[PDB]
C-alpha cells in the first residue's frame, strides 16, 4: 500500500521543508514559528495514516530508499523500518513536537533570535525520528549522534552562560561515552554476522551476542542517564524549558530504550545482560528518585522524574518485557512533556523564579497550569484509569510476579512510593502552599499559544493510556493472577507515597526546626556522585596531559633524545675536529701517522 | 559590582556579611515564612547579644565560631536569585550584549536606516575624545602622593569635565538586550 | 515476594522447590496415566496468524480469536472484549495450573521427608 | 525490466479478504479512494507521458562481455604481460563473485521481514545457502591482504589442497 | 568534606552492590511451575531442524 | 565534623584561620597587594578607555605564560632522577604492556584459527 | 560604612550621562527606515513522493518488503481463493 510507504517517507520530507527555507531568503518574508508549527501539524496527521494501518492489519514494511556505497561485501544503503515500535513512536514524538513548538514560540517571544531556535528543535524531530526509524544501524548511528549534537546545541542555546556551555560539554562527553559502546556493538555486527541491517544482525540470535549486547548496554546507559553517568540530564536543565520538554523529557532519554528494544530478539537470547540492566536500571531508579526528594528546583525535580521513569523503563527491558516498555516510552511522554511545560508556564509567569522555594499558591493564581500540573502528577504517580496506569502497572505487577533480585524488587517499589513523594513535594511547594513569590504580581496564561497545546497535551495525558493499550496488538501474555496484595500493590504504595509526604509538607508548616537529616544533603547534592567524580576526572585526566604526556614525554624526553641529541652529538664531535693550533709541525706529524697506519693496513691485509 | 574591593575586610563588614549569608541560608530551611520569620528575628537575637562585647580577641572568637556554626549548619542548596552569580539566569542573556563598538564597522547601508540613532552616537563620541585629556591629567593631577592607591577613580570636581575612565561604565551593553 | 521464599530462604529448604527444577520428581509419580496437555491450535494455525513464539501458548487458541476479532471490527477497538476475557482466562487457568504443578511438586518433595524418616525405621 | 523474479526472488501472496463486523466506517478505505484520486491519478498520468516521450526515441544499451583470458594459474612466471591480463580477469571476479554474495544479504535481508515471528524457521532456505556461500567466499577470499591477487588465492588455495591431500592421506 | 563524601558515595555503591548480591543469592519468585510450550517446547518453530524430530518433551495434565 | 580541606574542596574564606588576623604585619600585606592591583587596574582602565586607540591592549602576564609553558621549558630542564625514571615509565611502559597485550591475543587467535576453532562465521570481510 | 563623599558623585555624575545613554539609545519614530496553502506544501509534495514510491521503489526488488498479512482461521484468501480451514472446536465455555 504505497499509502503507507509514501506516508513514511514523507513525513521527514515535510519536516525537512522548514530547515531549506531558513537556508533560502524566504524566512523573512513569511512566519517561521507559525510555518514550522502547522508543518508538524500536518506530520502528525500524515504518521496517523500508517498507525491505523498497522492497527488495522498489524503489517511491517523495511524501506530502502537510496543506496549510498557498495563497499563490496558490506553494501550500505539507507533503510527505514515500519515496525510497531518505529510508527508508534513516530505519532507520539511528532504530537508532543506540535505542542512544544507552539509553547516554544511563546515561552522564547522576545528572544532575538526565535526562528533558529525552531530550526534546531525540528533538526533534532529529524535526527530523533531517524533514531528511531532506522534499518540498517550506521543510520541509528547517524540519529545517535546526531540528537548527541543538536542537544549540545541547544542545552546551550545562551551561549554567554558559561553554566549552559559547561553542561553541553558534560552532555557530549557522557553520549561519547556511550558513543564508544555503540561503534564496539557496530564493529563486532561488521565482522561476525555482517551487515549493520537490523535484518540480518537478528539472525544472530544462536550466537554469542554479548561482546555486541554489552556494548548496546554501555550505549544505553550513556543515553539514557542509568547510575553510570547519571548526572548530564539534571545538567541538561541548563537549556532552554522548552528544548528540556521535548529532548530532555521525551525524545532524547528514550533513544537507549528505544535502541535495546530494537535489538531484543538478540537480548532475550541472552541471560547475563538482561539482569545486568534489570540490576542498573533498579539503582537509578531510586538513586535518581531519592535525590530528587530534596531537589529545591522545579525544572531540576521534573528531570529526576525522566530519569526515575526511563529507570523503571530500563527494568522491564532488564525483565525481558520490551512490548511494555515501549508502553511506557509513549506514555511517559505524554506526562513528562506536560509536567516540564506547566512549570515553564510557572517560570515564565513569575519573574523567571525556577525554585519551589519562592513559588507558592499556584492553584488559585493559575488554574490553568495548575489543574494541568494535578492531572500530569497524577499520570506520574499511575492514578487509576489515566495514562500512567495502563502501562505503568502491568510494569510493577510484572516485578511482583517474576523471579528477581530481592533488592531489584523491593527498590523499585519503594521508588515507586518516592516518585508519589516527590509529586506531592511538587504540588505542595509550587501550588498548595501560601504564595511566596515576590511581591508585584504580572500572571498571564491567557496566550492561545500557552493554553492550547498545554489544553491539547492534556487531552492526552488523559485519554492517550486508555486508547493506546486497547490498539496495539495483543503482546507479552500478561500475567494477571496474582495474590491482592500484588494485584493492588502498585496503587496502595503511591497512595501512602504521598500520604507520607504529605505528614511531611503538613510537619514543615510548625514553629520548630526540623532542617534535615544527614543523609538528606547527601541526597540534596545529588548523592555526591557529582561533587566527587566531576572533580576529580576532570582533574586528574587533564593534569597527566599538561604535566605529564604534553610537557614530560612531549617537549623535553621527545626533544632530548632524538632531535636535540643528535644536535649535540655533531656540534661536540665538531669541536674537537676543528679546534686545530694551525701550526705546521703539528698537523704534519698527523700526516706521519697516517702513512704508518696506511703502511700497516696494507701490511696486515697483505 | 560597581564599588571598588576594599584591601582588608574590617571586623564589622565580616559580622555584617555573615548576617546575610546566614538569614539567607535559613530561608533555605525555612521553605514557609511564618516559621522563617519567626525563626529569624531569633537568629537576630544571636547576633544582637555580643554585639556589644569590647574584648576585640572574644570578638573574633565569637565570629570564629558563628562562621564554623554556620558552614556546618548550612543548606546544600541555597536560595540563590534568578539572576545572580551562581544562580539560574546569570549571564544568560550575555549572547545579546555585543559590546557597541561593532557598530563601527557596519556598511554604510545598514547605518544609513536607523539615521538619528548615528547623530546621537556620533554626538557621544565627541564627548568621549573631548575629555581624555582633562580627565587623564585629573586621573593624573589627583594621584594621591605615592602610597596606598585603591581602585577608586575620583568624580569630576569641576564643570565639562567629565567624571573619568567613564566610558565603559555609561556605555554598557544593556543588561537585558531583549 | 511472599512467605514461599522465606520457608526457603529463611528456616530450611530441604524441602523448599528449587524453582529451576519443578518437575523434579516423576513426572507420573501420583498419577496412573495422567493426560498430557492438549493444544487446539495448529502448528500451522499459528504460524499463519503469525503468533510471537512466546505467545505461543496452550492459549493461542484463544488469542488467534482475539487478533480476529481485532483486525476485523478495526475502526472499533473497545468491542472484542469478550474475546480477551476468554484468552485471559485461558490463561489464568494455566496460571493456575503451572501454580498446581508447583504445589505437586512441594508436596510430593515433603513426602521425601516424612518418608526417609518413616522408611528411616531405627531397626 | 525492473527485476528478475528469479534473481531477486519473491513469493506469491496471500490476502485474507475484507471481512467487516462493524457498522463504523473504515477510515482506511475512504482516504484510499482519494489517494488513488487526488494522489494517484494526478502522478499517474503524468508518469505515462513521460514513457511515451521515451518510447519514441527509444535507445538501447548492452552489457559487455568478457571473453575469457588465461588464468594465473596457467601463465607464464614473470611475462607482466599475460599475468597482467590474468590478475584483471580475477579482480574482475573478485567482484562479480561479491555482488553475488550481495544478493544474498539482501535476498535473506527481505525474507525476515517477510516472514516476522517466523524467521526462525520459515528463513532458512537462504540462511542454509548464505552459510554455504559464505563458507566459499571464506575459503578463497578472506585471509588475503589488501593486495588481493590471483597469485595469493592460488596459493591461498593450495595451502589447503595439501591438507584435503594430507588429511586425506593422514586418515588412510 | 571530601573524605566524608569520598567515603559516603562509595559506602552507598558498596551497599547498593552487596545487597544486589544479597539479592542474587535470595530471590523473589511466585509459587509458580515453569511455563509449558506446546509441541516440542517448539522444536522445529524455534527454528529447529526439521528433519531430526526431537526428544518428545511432554507437559501433562495438573 | 570540621570542614577538611582537602586538595579539591579547599577550606573557605571563612573558616580560615588567616583571614581572621589584624596583626598589622599581615594587614601591610594585605593593603599592599591591592596596590599592586591598583596600580595595574589603572594601567589597563585608560588604556583601555582611551579614545584614539586601535592598537591591540596586550595583556603582557598572558605572554609571561605562554612563554612560561611553552617556549621557557627545556632552557630549565635538567635530567634528575624522579624525571628519567618517570620519563620512561611514561613513554615505554604502556607501549610495553599494551604489546603483551595485543601479542598475546594476536597469538590467541592465531593458534585458535590454525587448530580450527576460531568460528569465523559469516564473517566475509575484514 | 556609607559611600565616600567622593564617590557619591562618580555615581552621581555617571548614572547621569548613563541616563543620557540610554535615552539616546531610544528609536526616533522612523528609524526603521526599511529602503488553501496548507495543501500546498502537503500535497505538491506528495505528488512528488508518490511519483518516486510507486515508479522508482515499488519497480525496484526487495525495496518495500511487508510482513506477511495475518490469516486466521475462517478467514478467505483473496489471490488464491482457499478459505482457510475453521479451528478444532474451542470444548470450554467456563468464562
Ligand atoms: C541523512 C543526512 C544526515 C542527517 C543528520 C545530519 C547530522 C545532524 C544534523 C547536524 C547539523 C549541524 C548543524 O548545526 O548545521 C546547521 C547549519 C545551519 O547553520 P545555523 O547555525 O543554523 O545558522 C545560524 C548561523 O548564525 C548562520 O546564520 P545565517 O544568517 O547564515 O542563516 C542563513 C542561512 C542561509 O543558508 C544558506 O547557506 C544559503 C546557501 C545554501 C548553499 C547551498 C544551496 C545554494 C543554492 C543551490 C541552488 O545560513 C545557514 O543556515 C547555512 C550556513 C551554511 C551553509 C551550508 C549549510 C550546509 C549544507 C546544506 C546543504 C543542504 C542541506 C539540506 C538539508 O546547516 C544546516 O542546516 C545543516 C542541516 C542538515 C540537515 C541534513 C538532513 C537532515 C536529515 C534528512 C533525512
Ligand atoms: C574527488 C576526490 C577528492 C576531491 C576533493 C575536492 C574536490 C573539489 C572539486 C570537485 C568537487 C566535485 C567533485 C567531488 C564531489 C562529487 C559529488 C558527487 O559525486 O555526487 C554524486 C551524487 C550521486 O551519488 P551516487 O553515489 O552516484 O549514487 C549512489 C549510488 N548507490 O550526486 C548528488 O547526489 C549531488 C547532490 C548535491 C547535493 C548533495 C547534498 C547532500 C548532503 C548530504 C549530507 C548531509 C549531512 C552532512 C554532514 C556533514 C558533517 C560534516
Ligand atoms: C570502553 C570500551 C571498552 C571496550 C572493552 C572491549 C572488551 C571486549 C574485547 C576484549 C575481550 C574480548 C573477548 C572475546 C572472547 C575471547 C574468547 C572467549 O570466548 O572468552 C569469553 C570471555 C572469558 O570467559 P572465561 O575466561 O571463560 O570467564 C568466565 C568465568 N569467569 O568472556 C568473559 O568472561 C568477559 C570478557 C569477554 C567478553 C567481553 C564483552 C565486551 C564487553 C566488555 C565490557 C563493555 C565494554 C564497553
Ligand atoms: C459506551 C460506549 C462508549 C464508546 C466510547 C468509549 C470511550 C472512547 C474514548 C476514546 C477517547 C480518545 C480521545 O479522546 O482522543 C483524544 C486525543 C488522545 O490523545 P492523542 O492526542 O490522540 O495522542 C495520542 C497520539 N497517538 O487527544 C487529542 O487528540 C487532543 C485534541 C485537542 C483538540 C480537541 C478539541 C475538542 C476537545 C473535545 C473534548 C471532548
Ligand atoms: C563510583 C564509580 C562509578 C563508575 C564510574 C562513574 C564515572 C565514570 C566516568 C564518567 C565521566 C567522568 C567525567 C564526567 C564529565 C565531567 O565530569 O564534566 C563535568 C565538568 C564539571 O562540570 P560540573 O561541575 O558537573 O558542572 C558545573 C556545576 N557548576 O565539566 C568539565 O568540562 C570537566 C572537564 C571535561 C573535559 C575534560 C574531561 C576529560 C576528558 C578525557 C577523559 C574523559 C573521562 C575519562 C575517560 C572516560 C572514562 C569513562
Ligand atoms: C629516528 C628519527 C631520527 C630523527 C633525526 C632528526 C635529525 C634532525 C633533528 C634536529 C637537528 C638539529 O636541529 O641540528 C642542530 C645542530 C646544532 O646547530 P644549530 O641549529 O645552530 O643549534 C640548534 C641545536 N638544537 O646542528 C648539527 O650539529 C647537526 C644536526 C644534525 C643534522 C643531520 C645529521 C645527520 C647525521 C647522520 C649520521
Ligand atoms: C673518521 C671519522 C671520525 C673522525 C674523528 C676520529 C677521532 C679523532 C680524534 O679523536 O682527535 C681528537 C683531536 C682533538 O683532541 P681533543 O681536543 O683532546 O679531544 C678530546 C675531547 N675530550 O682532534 C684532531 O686532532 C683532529 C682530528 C683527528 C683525526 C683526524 C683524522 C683521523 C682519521 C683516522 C683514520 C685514518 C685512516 C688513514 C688511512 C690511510
Ligand atoms: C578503559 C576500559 C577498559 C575495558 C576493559 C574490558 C575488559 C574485558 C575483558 C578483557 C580481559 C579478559 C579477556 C578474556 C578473553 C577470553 C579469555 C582469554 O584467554 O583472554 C584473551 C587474552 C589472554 O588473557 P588471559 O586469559 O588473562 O591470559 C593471560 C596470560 N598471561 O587476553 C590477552 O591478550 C592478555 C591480556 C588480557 C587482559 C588485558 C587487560 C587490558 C586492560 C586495558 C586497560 C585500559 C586502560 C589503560 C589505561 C588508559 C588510561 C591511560
Ligand atoms: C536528506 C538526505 C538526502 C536524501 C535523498 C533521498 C532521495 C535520493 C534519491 O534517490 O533521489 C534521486 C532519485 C534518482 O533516481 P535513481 O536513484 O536512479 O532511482 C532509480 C530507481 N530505479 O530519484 C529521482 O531523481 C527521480 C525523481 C524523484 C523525485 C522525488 C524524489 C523524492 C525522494 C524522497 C526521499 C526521502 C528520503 C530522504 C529524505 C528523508
Ligand atoms: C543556619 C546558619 C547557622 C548560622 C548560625 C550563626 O552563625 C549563629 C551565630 O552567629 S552566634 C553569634 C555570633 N555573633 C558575633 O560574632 C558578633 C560579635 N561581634 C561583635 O560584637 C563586634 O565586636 C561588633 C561590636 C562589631 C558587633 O557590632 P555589629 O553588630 O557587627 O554591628
Amino acid at each position: 500500500m504505497n499509502i503507507f510507504t509514501t506516508s513514511i517517507l514523507l513525513i521527514f520530507i515535510l519536516l525537512l521543508s522548514p530547515i531549506l527555507i531558513s537556508m533560502s531568503n524566504l524566512i523573512k518574508h513569511i512566519n517561521f514559528p507559525l510555518y514550522t508549527t502547522t508543518s508538524i501539524k500536518f506530520s502528525f496527521i500524515i504518521s496517523l495514516l500508517p498507525l491505523l494501518m498497522f492497527f488495522h492489519n498489524n503489517m511491517e514494511y523495511m524501506i530502502t530508499t537510496w543506496h549510498w556505497v557498495t563497499m563490496n561485501s558490506m553494501e550500505l544503503k539507507m533503510s527505514f523500518k515500519t515496525d510497531f515500535f518505529s510508527i508508534l513512536f513516530t505519532s507520539v514524538a511528532l504530537f508532543v513536537t506540535w505542542s512544544i513548538m507552539q509553547f516554544s514560540s511563546w515561552y522564547m517571544h522576545s528572544d532575538p533570535n526565535i526562528n533558529r531556535f525552531i530550526k534546531y528543535l525540528t533538526l533534532f524531530l529529524i535526527t530523533m525520528l531517524i533514531l528511531t526509524s532506522a534499518n540498517n544501524m550506521f543510520q541509528l548511528f547517524i540519529g545517535w549522534e546526531g540528537v548527541g549534537i543538536m542537544s549540545f546545541l541547544l542545552i546551550g542555546w545562551w551561549y554567554g552562560r558559561t553554566d549552559a556551555n559547561t553542561a553541553a560539554l558534560q552532555a557530549i562527553l557522557y553520549n561519547r561515552i556511550g558513543d564508544i559502546g555503540f561503534i564496539l556493538a557496530m564493529v563486532w555486527f561488521s565482522l561476525n554476522m555482517n551487515s549493520w541491517e537490523l535484518q540480518q544482525i537478528m539472525f544472530s540470535n544462536n550466537n554469542d551476542n554479548l561482546i555486541p549486547l554489552m556494548g548496546l548496554l554501555i550505549a544505553a546507559t550513556g543515553k539514557s542517564a542509568q547510575f553510570g553517568l547519571h548526572p548530564w540530564l539534571p545538567s541538561a536543565m541548563e537549556g532552554p524549558t522548552p528544548v528540556s520538554a521535548l529532548l530532555h523529557s521525551s525524545t532524547m532519554v528514550v533513544a537507549g530504550i528505544f535502541l535495546l528494544v530494537r535489538f531484543h530478539p538478540l537480548t532475550t537470547n541472552n541471560n547475563f545482560i538482561l539482569t545486568t540492566m534489570l540490576c542498573l536500571g533498579a539503582l537509578t531508579t531510586l538513586f535518581t528518585a531519592i535525590c530528587a526528594l530534596t531537589q529545591n528546583d522545579i525544572k531540576k525535580i521534573i528531570a529526576f522524574s525522566t530519569s526515575s521513569q526511563l529507570g523503571l523503563m530500563m527494568v522491564t527491558l532488564g525483565m525481558n518485557q520490551p512490548h511494555l516498555a515501549f508502553l511506557h516510552i509513549c506514555t511517559h511522554a505524554f506526562f513528562k512533556a506536560m509536567l516540564f511545560m506547566c512549570s515553564g508556564s510557572i517560570i515564565h509567569s513569575l519573574a523567571d523564579e525556577q525554585d519551589i522555594r519562592k513559588m507558592g499558591n499556584i492553584t488559585k493564581i493559575m488554574p490553568f497550569t495548575s489543574s494541568c500540573l494535578v492531572i500530569g502528577s497524577l499520570a506520574l504517580t499511575g492514578m487509576p484509569f489515566l495514562t500512567g496506569f495502563y502501562s505503568k502497572d502491568l510494569i510493577i505487577e510484572a516485578i511482583n510476579t517474576c523471579n528477581t533480585n530481592a533488592w531489584a524488587l523491593l527498590i523499585t517499589l519503594i521508588a515507586t512510593s518516592m516518585t508519589a513523594m516527590y509529586s506531592m513535594r511538587i504540588i505542595y511547594f509550587v501550588t498548595m502552599t501560601k504564595p511566596r513569590f515576590p511581591p508585584l504580581i504580572s500572571i498571564n496564561e491567557n496566550d492561545p499559544d500557552l493554553m492550547n497545546p498545554i489544553k491539547r497535551l492534556a487531552f492526552g495525558s488523559i485519554f492517550a493510556g486508555f486508547v493506546i493499550s486497547y490498539n496495539i496488538p495483543p503482546t507479552s501474555i500478561p500475567v494477571l493472577t496474582m495474590p491482592w496484595f500484588l494485584k493492588t500493590t502498585a496503587l496502595i504504595i503511591s497512595v501512602l507515597g504521598f500520604l507520607i509526604a504529605l505528614e511531611l509538607n503538613n510537619l514543615t508548616m510548625k514553629l520548630s526546626m526540623n532542617k534535615a537529616n544527614p543523609y538528606s544533603s547527601f541526597s540534596t547534592l545529588l548523592g555526591f556522585f557529582p561533587s566527587i567524580i566531576h572533580r576529580i576526572t576532570p582533574m586528574k585526566s587533564l593534569n597527566l596531559s599538561l604535566k605529564t604526556s604534553l610537557t614530560l614525554l612531549d617537549l623535553i624526553w621527545l626533544e632530548k633524545t632524538i632531535p636535540k641529541s643528535t644536535s649535540t652529538l655533531h656540534t661536540n664531535m665538531t669541536t674537537l675536529t676543528t679546534n686545530q693550533k694551525g701550526l705546521i709541525k703539528l698537523y704534519f706529524m698527523s700526516f706521519l701517522i697516517n702513512i704508518i697506519l696506511i703502511i700497516i693496513l696494507y701490511s696486515i691485509n697483505l | 559590582a560597581f564599588c571598588a574591593p576594599p584591601a582588608y575586610l574590617t571586623h564589622q563588614q565580616k559580622v555584617l556579611r555573615l548576617y546575610k549569608r546566614a538569614l539567607r541560608h535559613l530561608e533555605s530551611w525555612c521553605i514557609h515564612r511564618d516559621k522563617y520569620r519567626y525563626f529569624a528575628c531569633l537568629m537576630r537575637a544571636r547576633f544582637e547579644e555580643h554585639k556589644n562585647e569590647k574584648d576585640m580577641m572574644r570578638a573574633t572568637q565569637l565570629l570564629r565560631e558563628a562562621e564554623e556554626e554556620f558552614w556546618q549548619n548550612q543548606h546544600p542548596q541555597p536560595y540563590i536569585f534568578p539572576d545572580s552569580p551562581g544562580g539560574t539566569s546569570f549571564e544568560r542573556y550575555e549572547c545579546y550584549k555585543v559590546p557597541e563598538w561593532c557598530l563601527d564597522y557596519w556598511h554604510p547601508s545598514e547605518k544609513a536606516m536607523y539615521p538619528d540613532y548615528f547623530s546621537k552616537r556620533e554626538q557621544w563620541k565627541k564627548l568621549r575624545m573631548e575629555s581624555w585629556d582633562r580627565e587623564v591629567k585629573q586621573l593624573q593631577e589627583e594621584t594621591s602622593p605615592d602610597g596606598i592607591m585603591t581602585e577608586a577613580l575620583p568624580p569630576a570636581r569641576r564643570e565639562g569635565d567629565l567624571p573619568p575612565l567613564w566610558w565603559h561604565i555609561v556605555t554598557r551593553p544593556r543588561e537585558r538586550p531583549t | 515476594m511472599g512467605a514461599h521464599l522465606t520457608r526457603r530462604y529463611l528456616w530450611d529448604a530441604s524441602v523448599e522447590p528449587d524453582p529451576e527444577k519443578i518437575p523434579s520428581f516423576p513426572p507420573d509419580l501420583g498419577f496412573p496415566e495422567r493426560k498430557e496437555r492438549v493444544m487446539v491450535a495448529t502448528q500451522q494455525e499459528m504460524m499463519d496468524a503469525q503468533l510471537t513464539l512466546q505467545q505461543r501458548d496452550y492459549c493461542a487458541h484463544y488469542l488467534i480469536r482475539l487478533l480476529k476479532c481485532k483486525r476485523d471490527s478495526f475502526p472499533n477497538f473497545l468491542a472484542c472484549k469478550h474475546e480477551q476475557h476468554d484468552w485471559d482466562y485461558c490463561e489464568h487457568l494455566d496460571y493456575v495450573k503451572r501454580m498446581k504443578e508447583f504445589e505437586r511438586e512441594r508436596r510430593l518433595l515433603q513426602r521425601k521427608k516424612r518418608r526417609a524418616l518413616k522408611e528411616a525405621r531405627v531397626a | 525490466d525492473s527485476w528478475d523474479k528469479d534473481v531477486y526472488p519473491e513469493p506469491p501472496s496471500r490476502t485474507p479478504a475484507p471481512s467487516p463486523q462493524t457498522s463504523l466506517p473504515n477510515p482506511i478505505t475512504y482516504l484510499t479512494k482519494a489517494y488513488d484520486l487526488v494522489v494517484d491519478w494526478p502522478v499517474t498520468l503524468v508518469r505515462e507521458f513521460i514513457e511515451r516521450q521515451h518510447a519514441k526515441n527509444r535507445t538501447y544499451y548492452y552489457h559487455r562481455q568478457y571473453r575469457r583470458v588465461p588464468d594465473i594459474t596457467e601463465c607464464k612466471e614473470g611475462d607482466v604481460l599475460c599475468i597482467y591480463e590474468a590478475e584483471m580477469q580475477w579482480r574482475r571476479d573478485f567482484k562479480v563473485d561479491q555482488e553475488i554474495m550481495n544478493i544474498i544479504q539482501e535476498r535473506l535481508k527481505a525474507c525476515q521481514q517477510r516472514e516476522g515471528e517466523n524467521y526462525q524457521q520459515n528463513c532458512a532456505k537462504e540462511l542454509e545457502q548464505f552459510t554455504k556461500v559464505t563458507k566459499a567466499y571464506q575459503d578463497r577470499y578472506l585471509d588475503l591482504g589488501a593486495y588481493y591477487s590471483a597469485r595469493k588465492c592460488l596459493a591461498k588455495q593450495k595451502q589447503r589442497m595439501l591438507e584435503e591431500r594430507k588429511a586425506a592421506r593422514q586418515e588412510a | 568534606s571530601w573524605d566524608v563524601m569520598c567515603k559516603h558515595l562509595f559506602g552507598f555503591v558498596a551497599f547498593m552492590v552487596f545487597m544486589f548480591w544479597v539479592g542474587h543469592v535470595f530471590p523473589s519468585y511466585q509459587p509458580v511451575g515453569p511455563k509449558q510450550y506446546p509441541y516440542n517446547n517448539l522444536y522445529l518453530e524455534r527454528g529447529g531442524d526439521p528433519t531430526k524430530e526431537p526428544e518428545p518433551v511432554v507437559h501433562y495434565d495438573i | 565534623s570540621k570542614y577538611k580541606p582537602a586538595p579539591l574542596a579547599t577550606l573557605p574564606s571563612t573558616l580560615d584561620p588567616a583571614e581572621y588576623d589584624v596583626s598589622p604585619e599581615t594587614r601591610r600585606a594585605q593593603v599592599e597587594r591591592l596596590s599592586i592591583r591598583a596600580r595595574l587596574k589603572r594601567e589597563y582602565l585608560l588604556q583601555y578607555n582611551d579614545p584614539k586607540r586601535v592598537s591591540h591592549i596586550e595583556d603582557p602576564a598572558l605572554i609571561r605564560w605562554t612563554y612560561a609553558r611553552s617556549a621557557n621549558i627545556y632552557p630549565n630542564f635538567r635530567p634528575t632522577p624522579k624525571n628519567s625514571l618517570l620519563g620512561a615509565v611514561a613513554g615505554f611502559g604502556p607501549l610495553i604492556f599494551w604489546y603483551y597485550v595485543f601479542k598475546t591475543d594476536r597469538d590467541r587467535k592465531e593458534r585458535l584459527i590454525q587448530e580450527g576453532k576460531l568460528d569465523r562465521k559469516f564473517n566475509i570481510s575484514y | 560604612s556609607g559611600y565616600t563623599p567622593d564617590e557619591k558623585l562618580r555615581l552621581q555624575q555617571l548614572r547621569e550621562l548613563r541616563r543620557r545613554w540610554l535615552k539616546d539609545q531610544e528609536l526616533s519614530p522612523r528609524e526603521p527606515v526599511l529602503p488553501l496553502f496548507a495543501v500546498s506544501h502537503v500535497l505538491i509534495p506528495m505528488w512528488f513522493v508518490h511519483y518516486y514510491v510507486k515508479y522508482h521503489m515499488a519497480t525496484k526488488p526487495y525495496t518495500i518488503v511487508s510482513s506477511k498479512p495475518r490469516i486466521f482461521p475462517g478467514d478467505t484468501i483473496l489471490e488464491t481463493g482457499e478459505v482457510i480451514p475453521p479451528m478444532r472446536d474451542f470444548p470450554d465455555q467456563h468464562h
